[PDB]
């Protein structure tokens, strides 16, 4: 398929593609930019807890006023990039929610440490 | 030898064929391992089976061991004319050297 | 992986012998080299075995007072193959002593199979007469 | 042993050093490297789902093609730079198929928390 | 409480903020410097088995060479900076035996593994 070949395709059969994105002075500093990107991606999974994981799901309800669309209507009507357009203006709101889940979490397995 | 082997075993051609291989518990088997060896006259030998279980590298899937406290046995199915030679059984440990049995002789008929 | 022998040679009782065991196609120091004696009158007989990286060895209780065993320092020629050979000596030559003499070499590098006989040389005679 | 000291003994052996070997204008290129050189291996176990492991057993069935030996043959009769060699040429492919199978499993535990 | 706002605080305290301070030419030197550092740190973690946590048990036994404290004099007296100085002379030590450690527990689990 190639890389990206799965952008026109629908969010569900692109979701079997995953890995193949996962992959990949003016020089040097290039080299540390596209260093600092992978980094900034990576670190947003170790804050949401979901770091090694291709797909992780989370304790964040759906919050209906981001987007009305039945799962049918998200999964199998439409490609990442149509979605990503539709809730652009709430991402920012969905990292934050996803770590204020994980802040609870935490402190649920750090009382479960000591108990056993 | 300590160890002790049959005189001859014989079968037809395609026949399966098994020798045994005994002796003292204390040489075979508790604790021990059995390796198998072709021995024709005048030639070295080849290694069969060691561990009582594995293949040495080249050697046909036709030949495979079996074992028992009392005694371990190598069985060759698909007998030939090729197989048609004397074969010993040793007994060994990782701490020890090898210990010969009597070796037997195996005949094909027809 | 080969091994070669020294010829066939004719001793008169008493008299000691030594074998050479040149070898090629895999490394020396690599395996444990054994010596195995067969003679018509006993069958086979362990006669021990020689690290040729350590200099360990292990002789058989019956030969412990009239066999001993050294080996060449290896010769490289290619990362993972090379060239060396072994040697025994066997003091106070018996007719019982007579027979075909094998040199063989270890199955593996570690397990607890690892100095099992697994390639042999073409073996050679030795013979005693009055 | 030390760094690398196991590289001349046996497969099996040497998996007990794992972790001596896992540690660890000009200057700053050759630092700017090593993290490029770091983040390359670390990037595939993340894909693979093999993060923060030194040992990594997949779901991927060896194929006898790759090699056809035992393994006594393998892990007591070889060293680690022996065995590269022996697969050099077919690395790459093995890596695509755990990156696969890695999806695939994402996916399917996906589903089984959507049923459950 | 804020970044190193925990500082002055016993260690038990400090231990509840942890996941606040997980978080947070010359600009190059000082870009490439930031990750260094942050990859130094999750390579241990990675080695250790300790990645993706803020409070990570170990196998490893306390020694009381290293120190002779109780967890009281040091969870409820003791500040974070106090106690490494009392183990700085130790604490690449404990390193290693960590390491030690995990290598050997994932050895454990493939054997495990194997006769499934
Ligand atoms: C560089 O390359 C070389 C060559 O590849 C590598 O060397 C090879 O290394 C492996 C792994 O260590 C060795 O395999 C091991 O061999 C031993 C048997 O050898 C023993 O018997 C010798 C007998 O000789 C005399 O001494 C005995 C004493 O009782 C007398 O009875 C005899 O009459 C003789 O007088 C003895 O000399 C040996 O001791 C000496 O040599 C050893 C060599 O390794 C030294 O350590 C000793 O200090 C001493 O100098 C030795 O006793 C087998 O026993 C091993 O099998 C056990 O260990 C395996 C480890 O993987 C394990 O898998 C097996 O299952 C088995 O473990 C069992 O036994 C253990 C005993 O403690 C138990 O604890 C365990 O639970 C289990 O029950 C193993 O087969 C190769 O022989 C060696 N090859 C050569 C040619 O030397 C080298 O390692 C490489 N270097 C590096 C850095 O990689
Ligand atoms: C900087 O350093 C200082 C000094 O180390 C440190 O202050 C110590 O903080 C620890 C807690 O971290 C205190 O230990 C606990 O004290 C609990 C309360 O007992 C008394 O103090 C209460 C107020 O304490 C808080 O607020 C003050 C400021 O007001 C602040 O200094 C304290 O640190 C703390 O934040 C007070 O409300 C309480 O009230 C009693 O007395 C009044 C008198 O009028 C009376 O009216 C009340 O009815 C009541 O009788 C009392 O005066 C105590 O409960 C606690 O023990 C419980 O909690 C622990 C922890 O969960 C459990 O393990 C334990 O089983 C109990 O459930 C514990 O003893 C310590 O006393 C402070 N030391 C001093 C000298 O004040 C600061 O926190 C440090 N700052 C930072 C940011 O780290
Ligand atoms: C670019 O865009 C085009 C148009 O969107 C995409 O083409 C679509 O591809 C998808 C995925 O392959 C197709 O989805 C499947 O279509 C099948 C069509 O039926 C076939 O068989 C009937 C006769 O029985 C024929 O008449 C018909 O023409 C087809 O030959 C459905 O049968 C499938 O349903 C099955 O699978 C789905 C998904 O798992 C299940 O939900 C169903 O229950 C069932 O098991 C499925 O619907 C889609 O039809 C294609 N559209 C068109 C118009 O052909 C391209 O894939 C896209 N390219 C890329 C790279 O993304
Ligand atoms: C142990 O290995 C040797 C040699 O195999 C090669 O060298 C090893 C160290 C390792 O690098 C392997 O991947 C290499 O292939 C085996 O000896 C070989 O046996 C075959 C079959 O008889 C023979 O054709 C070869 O010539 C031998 N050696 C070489 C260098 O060709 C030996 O059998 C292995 N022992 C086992 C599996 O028990
Ligand atoms: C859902 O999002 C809207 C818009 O941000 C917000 O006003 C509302 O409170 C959210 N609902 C919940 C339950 O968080
Ligand atoms: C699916 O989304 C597209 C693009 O917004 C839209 O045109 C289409 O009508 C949608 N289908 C349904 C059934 O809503
Ligand atoms: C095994 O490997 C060979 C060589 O790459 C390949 O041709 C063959 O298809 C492979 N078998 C399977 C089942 O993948
Ligand atoms: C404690 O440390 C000392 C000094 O390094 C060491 O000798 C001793 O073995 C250690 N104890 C344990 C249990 O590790």
């Amino acid at each position: 398929l190639g890389f990206l070949g799965a952008a026109g395709s629908t969010m569900g059969a692109a979701s079997i593609t995953l890995t193949v994105q996962a992959r990949q002075i003016k020089q040097l500093q290039a080299r540390v930019l596209a260093v600092e990107h992978y980094l900034r991606d990576q670190q947003l999974l170790g804050i949401w807890g979901c770091s090694g994981k291709l797909i992780c799901c989370t304790n964040v309800p759906w919050n209906s006023s981001w987007s009305n669309k039945s799962l049918d209507e998200i999964w199998n009507n439409m490609t990442w990039l149509q979605w990503d357009k539709e809730i652009n203006n709430y991402t920012q709101l969905i990292y934050r929610l996803i770590e204020e889940s994980q802040n609870q979490q935490e402190k649920n397995e750090k009382e479960l440490l000591e108990l056993d | 030898s300590v160890l002790t082997q049959s005189a001859s075993v014989s079968g037809s051609l395609g026949q399966s064929v098994t020798i045994s291989c005994t002796g003292p518990n204390s040489v075979c088997c508790s604790h021990k391992s059995i390796s198998w060896y072709q021995w024709p006259p005048g030639r070295a030998p080849t290694l069969i089976i060691y561990e009582d279980n594995e293949r040495a590298p080249g050697i046909s899937p036709r030949f495979s061991g079996y074992k028992s406290y009392w005694s371990a046995y190598l069985t060759i199915s698909d007998l030939r004319p090729e197989d048609e030679t004397t074969y010993y059984c040793c007994s060994y440990t990782h701490n020890s050297g090898c210990v010969f049995g009597t070796g037997t002789k195996v005949s094909v008929l027809g | 992986g080969q091994l070669v022998q020294s010829g066939a040679e004719l001793k008169k009782p008493g008299a000691s012998v030594k074998i050479s065991c040149k070898t090629s196609g895999y490394r020396f120091n690599f395996y444990h080299i054994n010596w195995i004696r067969q003679t018509a009158g006993r069958g086979p007989e362990w006669m021990g075995w020689i690290s040729p990286y350590s200099g360990d060895k292990n002789l058989a209780p019956a030969f412990q007072d009239r066999v001993i065993m050294t080996t060449d320092t290896e010769v490289p020629v290619t990362s993972f193959t090379s060239t060396g050979a072994a040697y025994m000596e066997i003091r106070n030559l018996k007719f019982d002593d007579t027979g075909t003499y094998f040199c063989a070499k270890g199955l593996l590098r570690d397990g607890s199979s690892t100095w099992l006989p697994y390639l042999w040389g073409q073996g050679t005679l030795l013979t005693v007469s009055s």
